């Protein structure tokens, strides 16, 4: 989910937020939860667990 | 040896 | 005794044949 | 756990077995295994009658389990070191 | 050179590692049990307690008896550089850095295991004649009548000049002609901040003197000089900077209230020229120090303690100094001094000894040499010597002459760590003093000029007279200058 | 717990009932769960189908499966 | 049960006399002059103390070698010594001079041991590359240079009985030929292990080996294993006995197991107690060698100490 | 500076959890906010592992008010030696002692 | 030797 | 171990005192023995067969 913007920051595109430094970036990992908002993609791409 | 060496050095 | 003066009389006669090839040399 | 511990303690001695079968063996304990399982090396008769059909051969692995007997000499055995471990058992 | 030891070595390591328990051909190891015998060997060199753990019994038994075998082939060769370190024969331009190098670090080693034998062990500064030292100086001071350092506040009027004093000093310090560094570019930054918000930064050195009671990491580097090393300790910057202030405050306030005495005063003259004109005229200007006709004599003794540094108690320290100088900066002073120390890899232990480097030391080093020459001299002779409070004398003059014919010792003077003393004696009191020298450590074999310093000063007609009286006298002296002072605060 | 009741008698003399009508006594000086022994100044009788024959031993051990019976004499 | 297992010889026990705590550093060598009043102990402080060899006391001093010297000899006719190590330097020890006079050459690289010839002026050396110079008397060269290692040679010997060149390699390749014809007319491609444990006997021939695993004996016709040791584990680095027939070997790796010479298995199975400054497990037995009398053996190990142990009267040392 | 945010602790902390503890010039290029010394500094006082940053109990009061006295100065001296070893939970502990001691 | 002694013998990290 | 044995000839006996000699082949755990070329210590029984090890009593290197 990271990747790196044209000004020198940092863009998360699983949490659709900015990044100021490389630290805010790094502390929506444990955060900033769309890793579990992602069950639902994972539901309509399989529909077996 | 370390003792006379740190005395006289 | 005898067969071991031997072998140092043998050993005595090829190092002083060796020496004198490295003196020669 | 213990018995196997024992044996290891009695390597390159000479013992004496019987066996159930009435078949008697003196040679030199050169092997144990967990099953309790001998190996001498060195056979020989220590009887005239029980004694098997060999000759020739000098070396013997016997199963554990056709073992009635194992002859010691008390010598080859602390005894004080065996009653501690006995008891440490469980 | 030492690379064929550590060939040697690694050619013997692998002798072991093939030979020494290799626990059968089984597609054995490889050098990286080399790499960790060499990071031990690393650790080791950084006087660390760590070591080469996850190996078996014999290979780190053969670990540990290779690693101190390059040990003992690096000493040696350390042995060697510093033998051939005076004349270095005729010094190299390559080898002095590596020599250097290695004297430090072993030097490094040598503080670590003091600092460990001062913190495990209890070496102690005679709490019985510590308690009697501290009694001393009470009243010393209180016949003195000197008052105690009022602690700087915030509104008073020369402390701007004492600040820009010391940022100027600072700066020459730092930066002579075109000079930088890393962090040296953060000093001028900070006495630049200094010299454009003056009051800002005398409120922040009183934040820091009241209220910060540690310190940082503070490093040493040892000066490439041929005889002695003289050691330069690095601080913070702000830390300097608030240590330059105290000091000059601290300077101050003893030049004005007359904290220091003036036998312990390398002080406001021109050192060598002053010190020794004075010194021979004090000689020459006695009360006839030079007649001999009545069996008097007269003897002069200079010695160095070699104990004017690490070897403090600290905590005596910090008595005396909340005894002249109010508690808050004492205590910053007595945190100070053991703050923490900082090799190129290793880390020096603290509350060991006072760091000589660290700024404002120099107040420390002549009132811990006050205190010991309040116990060389004693009471009534450096009261004489000094003279009262509201009329005192010169540097070497006196208020009578019978002040000086009184008591024996007349003349004294103390350097940074050096001390001379100068004393007539008649026949009498000299017969007496040998006759208590020979009671205390006879000498029946006649084998008392056997070790005597002397001078290589025209050793014809100019050096000591090497007699049966005078050499008695001289070593007599020095034993009588070995018992006033402990053996365990300092020496001669 | 009937294990740990034959430590009791441990370096106590044992009399000891095997299959095939053989009986040994001696001075206990080791067993196992398996009840392996081992005996010291012991003597063995056989009983013979009728006449009983003796076989005397300073040390021997004993395998445990034969074992019937272990009291004492 | 066990060979000579209920044939016990009653030899005395070892009882500590004395300890000679002066050199610095693990020592080298160990040995003692023919007088019985010089022993030369080598140490790695490049320095070769000449100290009494019953009293003990340090007589004199002897340094010329840069590094450790592993290798010390004396000579019979020559009344002088000599001495090999890393760095080819052989201090001719004269009792008169006490000089370095012998300058042995011939090695390309470090030398870990020596041994000269009791009969003839011959010699033999342990270079480290591959060399192994014989230093003939007066020449200092290698006239006839038994050079059949491929690596640093552990051990060498000549004598003037038996195998007039015995040697051995830890290239896993040893020349146990004949010091005469100098090929290697048998090479003894064994012992891949660190072999350099061999002493001699106290009869005739047929006498004792060591080897660092599964020790045994050697003969000397060829070589043969007639004694069968027990299991010695221990590294062994030297073999020293005794003139009435006594001999112990020591230990590497501390744990000197000392064996009697007719069965092989360690009798007392002791091993080198640390000093107090020395660390748990960091010894290991350098020298042990029995006086010219018998008396008192000499132990150095590393712990820079020289320990003087003596023979006990006892009897009650028979095993079953 | 040196505000410590939690967004840079955990950095720090996985910055010394992979590089290294040796290294603190490897550590500090992946920051962009402080030095290498400020960062060796934080790890030694509160992102160290074994540090014990709660838990004050009787018997480290008693022997910090047993410490004190013998040695007045040199704070850091008695840090690892009383077990807090973090350089200021001893004095703010003591600065409690002494305000809680005074009413 | 043996293949329990090859993994006893052996150098960590 | 019986592993000092295998492909040499051996001479066995059986817990019933019955004597035989062949080559043995295999064996496992549980003392199975696998032999080729037996026969009555001289009746050759056959040329492979396979026996348990309950019926071992000793086995002898020959």
């Amino acid at each position: 989910y990271f990747m790196k913007n044209h000004l020198g920051s940092y863009e998360c595109k699983l949490c659709l937020t900015l990044h100021n430094n490389e630290g805010s970036y790094l502390a929506h990992t444990q955060g900033k939860k769309h890793q579990t908002n992602l069950a639902r993609r994972a539901a309509k791409e399989a529909k077996e667990a | 040896e370390f003792h006379k060496k740190f005395m006289e050095k | 005794e005898e067969a071991i003066k031997e072998i140092t009389e043998k050993t005595r006669v090829a190092l002083e044949k060796s020496v004198s090839q490295k003196v020669a040399a | 756990m213990l018995f196997y511990s024992f044996f290891k303690s009695l390597v390159g001695k000479d013992v004496v077995v019987e066996l159930k079968n009435d078949l008697s063996i003196c040679g030199t304990l050169h092997s144990v295994d967990q099953y309790l399982n001998i190996k001498l090396t060195d056979i020989s008769v220590t009887d005239p009658e029980k004694y098997p059909h060999m000759l020739s051969v000098k070396n013997c692995f016997i199963r554990g389990s056709v073992v009635r007997y194992v002859q010691l000499p008390a010598d080859e055995v602390d005894t004080q070191l065996l009653q501690d471990a006995a008891r440490k058992e469980a | 050179v030492e690379s064929h030891f550590d060939l040697e070595l690694r050619a013997a390591v692998m002798h072991d590692i093939l030979d020494m328990m290799p626990e059968g051909i089984k597609q054995n190891k490889a050098r990286t049990i080399l790499q960790h015998l060499s990071e031990a060997w690393r650790c080791w060199k950084a006087n660390i307690p760590w070591k080469v753990p996850g190996l078996p019994t014999p290979i780190e038994n053969m670990i540990l008896r290779y690693v101190k075998a390059k040990a003992d082939w690096w000493t040696n060769t350390a042995h060697y550089n510093r033998e051939r370190i005076r004349r270095g024969a005729t010094v190299d331009k390559t080898v002095c850095k590596k020599n250097l190098g290695r004297l430090t670090r072993l030097y490094l080693k040598a503080e670590q295991e003091r600092q460990h034998n001062y913190l495990k062990d209890g070496p102690y500064i005679t709490a019985e004649e510590a308690v009697a030292v501290y009694t001393t100086t009470v009243h010393w001071l209180e016949s003195r009548r000197f008052s105690p350092i009022p602690f700087p506040p915030l509104s008073y009027k020369h402390d701007t000049k004492l600040l820009i004093l010391a940022l100027e000093r600072l700066k020459e310090a730092y930066s002579v002609k075109s000079r930088l560094n890393q962090s040296q570019r953060e000093e001028l930054g900070l006495i630049e901040q200094a010299y454009d918000n003056p009051h800002e930064a005398l409120s922040r050195i009183k934040r820091h003197l009241l209220t910060q009671r540690a310190f940082k990491e503070v490093g040493i580097e040892f000066m490439d000089l041929y005889s002695h090393l003289v050691p330069v300790y690095d601080v913070e910057p702000l830390e300097k900077i608030t240590d330059a202030y105290l000091d000059q405050y601290l300077w101050y306030e003893a030049d004005k209230r007359r904290l220091f005495p003036p036998w312990i005063k390398p002080a406001d003259t021109e050192p060598p020229p002053l010190l020794v004109y004075k010194w021979c005229q004090g000689i020459n200007n006695l009360q006839d120090v030079w007649e001999t006709s009545e069996g008097e004599c007269n003897v002069m003794l200079e010695s160095r303690f070699e104990k004017m540094y690490e070897k403090i108690d600290l905590t005596l320290l910090n008595r005396l100094l909340r005894l002249i100088v109010d508690h808050n900066i004492a205590d910053y002073m007595t945190a100070k001094n053991n703050v923490v120390i900082n090799y190129k890899d290793m880390n020096h232990t603290n509350s060991y000894g006072i760091i000589r480097g660290l700024q404002f030391a120099s107040f420390i080093v002549q009132y811990y040499g006050l205190v010991m020459d309040l116990l060389v001299l004693g009471l009534h002779r450096a009261s004489e010597m000094a003279g009262p409070p509201q009329m005192p004398n010169d540097f070497l003059s006196f208020q009578d002459i019978a002040t000086e014919a009184a008591h024996p010792i007349r003349l004294f003077c103390r350097y940074i760590d050096r001390i001379h003393i100068f004393f007539r004696f008649t026949a009498d009191e000299a017969r007496d003093l040998i006759q208590r020298y020979l009671t205390e450590h006879p000498d029946p074999n006649n084998e008392n000029i056997v070790g005597y310093n002397n001078k290589k000063c025209w050793p014809r007609d100019a050096r000591m007279r090497l007699m049966k009286h005078d050499v008695n006298l001289g070593r007599a002296v020095f034993w009588d200058i070995k018992n006033r002072l402990p053996r365990s605060v300092t020496t001669v | 717990e009937p294990l740990d009741l034959i430590r009791l008698s441990l370096d106590e003399r044992i009399y000891v009932k095997m299959r095939n009508d053989r009986e040994l006594r001696g001075r206990l000086h080791a067993y196992d769960q398996h009840l392996n022994m081992i005996l010291g100044d012991v003597e063995e009788t056989v009983t013979t189908i009728y006449k009983s024959t003796k076989r005397n031993i300073p040390m021997l051990f004993v395998r445990g499966d034969g074992v019937v019976l272990v009291a004492p004499p | 049960k066990a060979p000579t297992m209920p044939k016990p010889q009653w030899h005395p026990p070892w009882k500590l006399y004395r300890v000679i705590s002066g050199h610095l550093g693990w020592v080298r060598c160990i040995a003692v002059e023919p007088g019985n009043q010089w022993f030369v102990t080598g140490s790695a402080d490049r320095t070769i103390k000449i100290w009494d060899l019953a009293s003990g006391k340090l007589k004199l001093s002897l340094t010329g070698h840069i590094s450790t010297v592993r290798g010390v000899i004396v000579s019979t006719r020559s009344p002088y010594l000599f001495s090999c190590g890393e760095d080819k330097q052989v201090k001719c020890w004269d009792l008169e001079y006490n000089k370095v006079i012998r300058h042995y050459h011939g090695h390309l690289s470090a030398v870990y041991g020596l041994d000269l010839h009791p009969t003839i002026d011959v010699l033999v050396t342990c270079s480290r590359d591959s060399t192994a110079r014989i230093w003939d008397v007066r020449t200092k060269a290698s006239v006839h240079t038994l050079s059949g290692h491929t690596n640093a040679v552990a051990t060498v010997r000549c004598q003037a009985a038996e195998p007039q060149i015995i040697t051995g390699s830890h290239d896993t390749t040893i020349r146990l030929w004949d010091l005469v014809a100098g090929k290697t007319r048998v090479t003894l491609t064994n012992h891949k292990k660190s072999v350099r444990a061999v002493v001699l006997h106290p009869r005739h021939y047929t006498f004792a080996s060591g080897s660092p695993d599964n020790i045994k004996q050697w003969k000397f016709p060829d070589g043969s294993f007639i004694q069968n040791l027990s299991g010695h584990n221990a590294i062994i680095n030297t073999l020293t006995v005794n003139s009435d027939g006594v001999l112990v070997s020591g230990a590497d790796n501390g744990t000197m197991h000392l064996w009697d010479w007719r069965t092989g298995y360690n009798f007392q199975r002791v091993h080198a107690a640390v000093q107090p400054g020395s660390l748990d497990s960091e010894s290991g037995i350098f020298a042990c060698a029995f006086d010219q009398s018998e008396s008192r053996l000499l132990t150095a190990e590393a712990d820079k100490t020289i320990k003087v142990y003596r023979e006990d009267d006892t009897a009650t040392e028979e095993t079953h | 500076g040196g505000v410590w945010r939690n967004t840079e602790d955990e950095i720090l902390k996985a910055a010394v959890m992979k590089y290294g503890k040796n290294q603190w010039s490897r550590i500090a290029s992946l920051l962009h906010r402080k030095s290498a010394k400020q960062c060796k500094a934080r790890w030694y006082e509160w992102l160290d592992p074994s540090i014990k940053k709660t838990e004050w109990s009787r018997e480290e009061e008693e022997k910090l008010l047993h410490l004190a006295k013998l040695m007045p100065t040199q704070w850091r001296t008695i840090a690892p030696i009383i077990g807090r070893t973090a350089a200021q939970c001893l004095e703010h502990y003591e600065f409690l002692l002494d305000k809680a001691a005074q009413r | 030797m043996t293949v329990k002694e090859q993994q006893e013998w052996k150098i960590p990290p | 171990a019986l592993e000092n044995y295998i492909n040499r000839t051996v001479a066995v006996i059986t817990s019933d005192g019955r004597m035989i000699v062949g080559t043995l082949k295999g064996f496992d755990q549980t003392i199975n023995l696998i032999l080729d070329e037996s026969h009555e210590r001289e009746q050759v029984v056959l040329g492979l067969y396979i026996v348990r090890g309950d019926n071992v009593a000793v086995i002898g290197e020959i």
